[PDB]
RNA sequence: GGGGCUCUCGCUUCUGGCGCCAAGCGCCCGGCCGCGCGCCGGCCGGGCGCGACCCGCUCCGGGGACAGUGCCAGGUGGGG
RNA sequence: GCCCUCGGCCGAUCGAAAGGGAGUCGGGUUCAGAUCCCCGAAUCCGGAGUGGCGGAGAUGGGCGCCGCGAGGCGUCCAGUG
């Protein structure tokens, strides 16, 4: 109504040989850095070659919902930094000065962290739960874990995030952690945890052994052979009958 | 939603450069400056033809430091002769030596500088 | 120079930013300057047109 | 009406012109007086989205387990 | 200082005292120098924040009034020749 007549659209045409053509998204089409290009098709070859179980083994991580519930409980247990672990040496030093002395006071229980202390409990079955993250970089220092795990019959999980575990040890990055044990409190939310790790991970080790990776081509080569397999298809089907 | 790429050139992105805050001078001290005004000045000339330049021209001709230029050469002049100067003409003899025409201005008297300079 | 082929400097619209694209096509005979000349797919058939 | 069904899933050909740095629409965020009853009278600025469809794993295309490379074996080798 | 936006000489650098390359001429002067010194006429480039002076932009119409008229006051509209 009050609208000023001079206003009017100028709508531009992007038809070819027409306006130039908007400033859109061209990421799917930018010249990478090497480094970049080389990271995303390291991500494309481990879906295309085919990926040994051992390896593969390592894609099956824990849900979302189990992966919460076993950070919540490993919580409890992290090892002490050393702030208060100097509080806690200062502490005993004056305690000692003045004068129980020794007061061993139970020494509590606490995640063992590193592939190397984990793996020394598994072999002397003192692991009740062995958690090993399946972004290890150089995938040789737990291809062996699992099956080890299996062996020894401690229950082992896969977890998303070698950060994950590294935070729990106050570190950048930690590769495995191990429950040994466990509090007369956390010992049923523990046995919550166990039964279905080992429902996951020991029971079908044997089918997990089998389980190949990879071998999945490019969604233009899948669109392509689909297209082919469904342009015969639409004469075979009248064909038959 | 808005982390948008409108050119397929990936560019290296700008980062802010920290300047130096050295924690101890490469050196403890500057050193002093070895061209000063009476190393600019090392004596003037006294031939014929220079004497033909203070009473015809009132330009005084100096014998100076090869690595003087004209404006070093000027105020040299200007603080240890308590003169003004119109102009500075250089040039390097034969010899290697630099010499340095440097012509007064209109209300000083090139004679009467040479006089007290020592070089009539 | 060394070459017993005319060239022709052809000027297009360069379709993503607001500039002008100078090509060196070798000059098929009959094309004259002026004359426009069609590159692509739906191009027509004519003398000059790629 | 119309869906499994096909091309389109398209905006440029008579001229020796011009063509970029968004119009428009929608949703908001500030300041102003102020109907002074709130989507509420109107004025200066700023932001986002659609305009410019969604998704995806190789920039696009052409070769390709060949070519090629490394090592050895036989032939040729007055080019040396 | 940071952020947004814009930004391909897409290649460091070197390579000509005959190529490209703004702008100095006349007279006088020395034993030996002059388009360089002196005299007289110019000229190119660069600089001026507080802006150095002028000139241009840029300074006109409409309506109400005062005023014999000329000329004045108020308001409105113009004005990048
Ligand atoms: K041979
Ligand atoms: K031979
Ligand atoms: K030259
Ligand atoms: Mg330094
Ligand atoms: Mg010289
Ligand atoms: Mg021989
Ligand atoms: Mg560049
Ligand atoms: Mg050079
Ligand atoms: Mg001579």
């Amino acid at each position: 109504k009050v609208v000023n007549p001079l206003f009017e659209k100028r709508p531009k045409n992007f038809g070819i040989g027409q306006d130039i053509q908007p400033k859109r998204d061209l990421t799917r089409f930018v010249k990478w850095p090497r480094y970049i290009r080389l990271q995303r098709q390291r991500a494309i070859l481990y879906k295309r070659l085919k990926v040994p179980p051992a390896i593969n083994q390592f894609t099956q991580a824990l849900d979302r919902q189990t992966a919460t519930q076993l950070l919540k409980l490993a919580h409890k247990y992290r090892p002490e930094t050393k702030q208060e672990k100097k509080q806690r040496l200062l502490a005993r030093a004056e305690k000692k000065a003045a004068g129980k002395g020794d007061v061993p006071t139970k020494r509590p229980p606490v995640l063992r962290a590193g592939v190397n202390t984990v793996t020394t409990l598994v072999e002397n079955k003192k692991a009740q739960l062995v958690v090993i993250a399946h972004d290890v970089d150089p995938i040789e220092l737990v291809v062996f874990l699992p099956a080890l795990c299996r062996k020894m019959g401690v229950p082992y999980c896969i977890i998303k995030g070698k950060a994950r575990l590294g935070r729990l040890v106050h570190r950048k990055t930690c590769t495995t952690v191990a429950f040994t044990q466990v509090n007369s409190e956390d010992k049923g939310a523990l046995a919550k945890l166990v039964e279905a790790i080992r429902t996951n991970y020991n029971d079908r080790y044997d089918e997990i052994r089998r389980h190949w990776g990879g071998n999945v081509l490019g969604p233009k080569s899948v669109a392509r052979i689909a297209k082919l397999e469904k342009a015969k298809a639409k004469e075979l089907a009248t064909k038959l009958g | 939603k808005k982390k948008i790429r409108t050119s397929p050139t990936f560019r290296r992105p700008k980062t802010l450069r920290l300047r130096r805050q050295p924690k101890y001078p490469r050196k403890s001290a500057p050193r002093r400056n070895k061209l000063d005004h009476y190393a600019i000045i090392k004596f003037p000339l006294t031939t014929e033809s220079a004497m033909k330049k203070i009473e015809d021209n009132n330009t005084l001709v100096f014998i100076v430091d090869v690595k003087a230029n004209k404006h070093q050469i000027k105020q040299a002049v200007k603080k240890l002769y308590d003169i003004d100067v119109a102009k500075v003409n250089t040039l390097i003899r034969p010899d290697g030596e630099k010499k340095a025409y440097v012509r007064l201005a209109p209300d000083y008297d090139a004679l009467d500088v040479a006089n007290k300079i020592g070089i009539i | 120079p060394g070459r017993g082929a005319p060239l022709a400097k052809v000027v297009f619209r360069d379709p993503y930013r607001f500039k002008k694209r100078t090509e060196l096509f070798i000059a098929a005979e009959g094309i004259h300057t002026g004359q426009f000349v069609y590159c692509g797919k739906k191009a027509q058939l004519n003398i000059g047109n790629v």
